């Protein structure tokens, strides 16, 4: 009875969230594609810092394209079947997720180095950190999933296992190191380089300002994955819709960020 | 950028070492003293580094020595009548490639590339590049030489 009509209402709001989520991901993917070809066209594609931007954009394209494939594994039949291609899709998606953190760390490392030390050879260091280091981490995590949690296409939540820390711990650690980089960049920009106007100084204050704007935008998304929303109807629907808008436009925000630093 | 350029094609050492002839050196090829005693080697060092006495330096420390050697090198470039005018005419990137050559072969070594130098001062960089490559220099360290030459030809950092 009145339970069922309360159940039908939720299906609407969940179905609405799903539509926000598909829309945002399509807009983000087109925005990253447009930003990618813009970078590839410029002659400035040979400067180290534009190599870093374009690889960063590529890493986000792969993650956002893979999200669509992931949606085809959230079928209950597929999810319980734990078929092989089903686990390979989940691992590829987590790999790309780890490369997103490690390329942002790549951006932080370059910015800290550019103001402290006066291109195609040096790039290999960033390629190795951004695409390379996550590969053994994901392999390690997959060996973990095999012997201790081989279910649900490896996308299960099961209380007590920490197999996912194998790839989540490295993520938090490079974020922690980027925080140290940021304090020293601000520290250096505000003591020694207060009166400076080297080209790499102007463009560095632009980065710091843009990073300070982006950081809260992206930060809320990850802290909300820890909140228990609550049973208030107003509380649930708003939690569900705010989260779906922020998660799904992440790719859009990053493409804006990257194009801004092209200037 | 110029620090990373020379780090790349010469190398970086953080603890004092003796060079091929036996003198005490550190950083990117900064000679400390032909005095054979380490006493004078580490002494001259801290007088320079003006830090807590030691034989290991900071990556930070190396760049401050490196900047001293860059100064001495540009001083020598401007004192040389075949090199002064080429240098004065070049942009910042291409000046860096000229400083690179002086680190490897000295001022009088570079002054010997008379044809190429006139190419460069005529901002005629294609045909300078072919001259620089018909030389014993190109033949002996060909990877370093290709990087330095491409930097002359384009005026960018793209090769490093
Ligand atoms: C998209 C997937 C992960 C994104 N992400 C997580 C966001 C929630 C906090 C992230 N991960 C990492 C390792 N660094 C960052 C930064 C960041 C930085 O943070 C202290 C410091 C410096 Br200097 C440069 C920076 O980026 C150019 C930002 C803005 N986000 N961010
Ligand atoms: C240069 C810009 C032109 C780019 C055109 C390519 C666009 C790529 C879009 C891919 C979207 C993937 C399909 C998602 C549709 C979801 C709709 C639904 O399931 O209801
Ligand atoms: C006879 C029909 C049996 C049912 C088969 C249904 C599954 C068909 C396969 C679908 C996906 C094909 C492989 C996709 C792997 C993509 C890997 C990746 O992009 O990371
Ligand atoms: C443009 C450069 C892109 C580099 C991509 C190269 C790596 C792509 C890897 C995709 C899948 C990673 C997951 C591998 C897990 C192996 C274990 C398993 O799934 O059985
Ligand atoms: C001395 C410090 C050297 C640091 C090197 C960092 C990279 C080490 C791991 C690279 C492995 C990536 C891979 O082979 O897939
Ligand atoms: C909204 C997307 C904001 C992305 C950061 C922009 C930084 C800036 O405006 O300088």
């Amino acid at each position: 009875m009145e339970i069922l009509n309360e159940e039908k209402k939720s299906k609407v709001h969940y179905h609405v969230a799903a539509i926000i989520n598909y829309l945002g991901h399509c807009i983000s993917l087109v925005a990253l594609l447009v930003a990618f070809v813009l970078f590839l066209r410029a002659r400035s594609i040979r400067c180290l810092r534009n190599i870093i931007h374009a690889n960063l954009i590529a890493a986000f394209i792969l993650r956002n394209a893979t999200w669509f494939v992931v949606q085809l594994t959230m079928s209950p039949e597929v999810h319980q079947s734990n078929v092989g291609w089903c686990r390979l899709v989940t691992a590829a998606y987590n790999y790309f997720h780890v490369t997103n953190f490690f390329w942002m760390f790549g951006e932080g490392c370059y910015l800290h180095t550019a103001i402290v030390l006066t291109d195609r050879l040096r790039a290999w260091m960033f390629i190795c950190i951004g695409w390379g280091v996550p590969f053994p981490i994901i392999v390690a995590w997959a060996i973990g999933k095999l012997y201790y949690d081989n279910e649900k296409c490896w996308a299960g939540k099961r209380p007590g296992v920490y197999t996912d820390y194998i790839y989540q711990g490295p993520m938090a650690l490079v974020l922690l190191i980027n925080f140290i980089f940021l304090f020293n960049i601000v520290r250096i920009l505000m003591t020694k380089l207060r009166a400076s106007t080297t080209s790499e100084t102007i463009q560095a204050r632009k980065a710091v300002k843009a990073t300070l704007v982006l950081l809260p935008l992206l930060g809320i998304t990850y802290m909300l994955a820890f909140v228990n929303p609550g049973e208030d109807e107003v509380s649930r629907v708003v939690f569900i819709y705010f989260n779906a808008f922020l998660e799904s436009f992440q790719g859009f925000f990053v493409s804006v960020f990257a194009c801004f630093l092209n200037s | 950028n110029i620090f990373e350029m020379l780090r790349i094609d010469e190398g970086l050492r953080l603890k004092i070492y003796k060079d091929t002839e036996g003198y005490y050196t550190i950083g990117i090829g900064h000679l400390l003293t032909k005095s054979p005693s380490l006493s004078v080697a580490k002494s001259e060092l801290d007088k320079a580094i003006g830090r807590n006495s030691n034989g290991v330096i900071t990556k930070d420390e190396a760049e401050k020595l490196f900047n001293q050697d860059v100064d001495a090198a540009v001083r020598g470039i401007l004192r040389n009548a075949k090199l002064k005018p080429v240098y004065d005419s070049l942009d910042a990137v291409r000046r860096s490639a000229l400083i690179n050559m002086v680190f490897q072969m000295g001022e009088t070594g570079v002054a010997g590339f008379t044809n190429s130098l006139r190419m460069l001062q005529q901002k005629r960089w294609d045909e300078a590049a072919v001259n620089l490559a018909k030389s014993r220099w190109y033949n002996q360290t060909p990877n370093r030489a290709k990087r330095v030459i491409a930097t002359f030809r384009t005026g960018t950092w793209d090769a490093y």
